[PDB]
């Protein structure tokens, strides 16, 4: 398998924590929250580039 | 801006490891099926 | 647990044996304490022929010994060697039997046959084999990547040719349309035809530049 | 990587249909958003 057969998974999913984006209290909010860039990922296909 | 090219979480020797094994336990041979059973049954890294 | 057993299958094998011989015209049903008293002394008689019966052939500048060294270890310890050939000979004379042994199998391994990697110059042939990959080897892996330029024009033209369909028909079917055939709505809408006032600068103006 | 002027124009279209002015844009576009074949990208 000079390819892995089996499938890749979204590491942002698999690994990060997307549970500090999750907002419990609007005004007592822990993690100062910044605006996010598009990162347009490669790994996924049906995107040209 | 493009996020880098990830790597699968196994190596491919152990991808080429779980397609050895996994072949062998759909039972062509049953001493390959016998020997990937007790592969299964005492590998240690066989976790992940 | 075969680490006490090392100890407790010869132990428990001279408890049999006092056993037998406090039956040999004598007792049933001992005390527990005066059991282990005299298996205690029958291990340390045996660990005493052994320990001065090798000092007197040692002596002699010999390594195993004879029976002139035993005949003189027993002498030693007060034994009166005579009386023994009349006590090999009873009739009451019993044998006891030695310990079973743990590894009875012997062989019931089917093992794991793997072989990957060589030897480096510094270590010979006769230390044990390198293992297997999966034990140490790690490379990263990728997905399969589509650099086909036949799939890349398809797929362009596909989702180009699907974008604009799903924008004429959302756009025929919220506003005034028409229709070349009878009750033609569903199937090819037409935007219907809107009057501007200047249409000059819809037509002659370049709208991407 | 930025979108095509037709996908801008749809996103453009589609959002502003779900704010509020009426609720009958809003059930159209929030059918095409259901039944559409190509909205990644």
């Amino acid at each position: 398998p000079w390819y892995s057969i089996f499938p890749i998974d979204n590491e942002d999913l698999v690994y990060g924590r997307w549970e500090d984006n999750i907002i419990w209290d609007a005004q007592a909010m822990p993690r100062l929250l910044e605006p996010p860039v598009l990162t347009l990922d490669p790994n996924d296909e049906n995107l040209i580039l | 801006r493009l996020k880098p090219r990830s790597i699968h979480e196994l190596s491919v020797e152990q991808q080429l490891y779980y397609k050895e094994i996994t072949e062998a336990c759909v039972g062509s041979c049953e001493a390959k099926r016998a020997e990937a059973l007790q592969s299964i049954a005492t590998d240690p890294g066989l976790y992940q | 647990n075969p680490a006490d057993n090392y100890h407790l299958a010869r132990r428990r094998t001279l408890q049999v044996v006092v056993s037998s011989l406090l039956t040999e015209a004598g007792f049933e049903s001992a005390e527990k304490a005066s059991v282990e008293t005299l298996t205690e002394m029958l291990q340390s008689y045996i660990s005493e022929i052994g320990r001065s019966a090798k000092s007197y052939c040692e002596h002699t500048a010999r390594t195993q010994p004879t029976l002139s060294d035993i005949v003189v270890t027993l002498v030693e310890m007060g034994f009166n060697v005579d009386t023994l050939p009349a006590y090999a000979k009873r009739s009451q004379r019993m044998v006891i039997t030695a310990p079973p042994v743990t590894n009875q199998p012997v062989t019931p391994k089917a093992l794991t046959a793997g072989q990957n990697r060589p030897h480096p110059p510094h270590i010979p042939s006769h230390f044990p084999e390198f293992p297997d990959p999966h034990t140490y080897i790690k490379t990263p892996t990728y997905r399969e990547p589509v650099s086909d330029y036949q799939v890349l024009r398809e797929k362009a033209a596909s989702q180009r040719r699907d974008v604009e369909r799903a924008l004429t028909r959302f756009m025929a079917k919220t506003g005034e349309t028409q229709s070349l055939f009878k009750d033609d709505v569903s199937t090819f809408p037409l935007i219907a035809a809107r009057p501007f006032t200047i249409p000059y600068l819809t037509a002659l103006l370049p709208s991407e530049l």
